[PDB]
């Protein structure tokens, strides 16, 4: 599923159909996840496979028929996006991180970071005319 | 000369471990011959 460690996956070759998964977490452990001051602060951390990055970019840029080739070959799991949210108001704020070509050291075997960084956020609002705009 | 000796013939799929492949062939004719 892209999960960043390995799910559980089997065949029994006695019937025709023979496969199965066994499923097992919807995360990679021990990643910081939530911080907080007891003055009422929160972060929302959110995390994602830079390896579904690359399909991603992939997909869209073949539903654009481009060729693709990611010089990042090589997964792992990145910090993504976070929510903030006000303590007593209600309010909120999203916050995204996204890029694009992946690369990778051909001889090095070495992160060789991603050649564009895309950036965004909105705040969010109970309201009351005030549109926000990302 | 050009002559046949023999053939084999196979498909790809993935029919289950041991599920029933299951056809029939032959030549109508090799219509030249000898």
């Amino acid at each position: 599923q892209g999960l960043g460690i390995a799910s559980l996956v089997m065949t029994v070759p006695h019937m025709s159909p023979t496969h199965w998964r066994c499923d097992l977490a919807l995360n990679k452990p021990w990643l910081l996840n939530v911080m907080n001051n007891n003055r009422g602060a929160e972060t929302c951390l959110f995390y994602r496979s830079s390896a579904q990055f690359w399909l991603d970019e992939k997909q869209l840029v073949e539903a654009a028929g481009q060729q693709p080739e990611c010089h990042l070959p090589f997964p792992m799991h990145l910090h993504w996006r976070s929510e903030i949210f006000d303590e007593i108001t209600g309010n909120r704020l999203t916050q995204e991180q996204e890029y694009a070509h992946g690369s990778w050291d051909g001889q090095e075997r070495e992160f060789r970071g991603f050649g564009r960084l895309i950036q965004r956020d909105t705040d969010g609002f109970a309201q009351v005319d005030i549109p926000t705009h990302p | 000369q050009r002559r046949i000796k023999s053939v084999s013939v196979s498909l790809p799929m993935l029919v289950g471990p041991y599920e029933d492949v299951c056809a029939q062939l032959t030549q109508t004719s090799s219509s030249y011959s000898t």
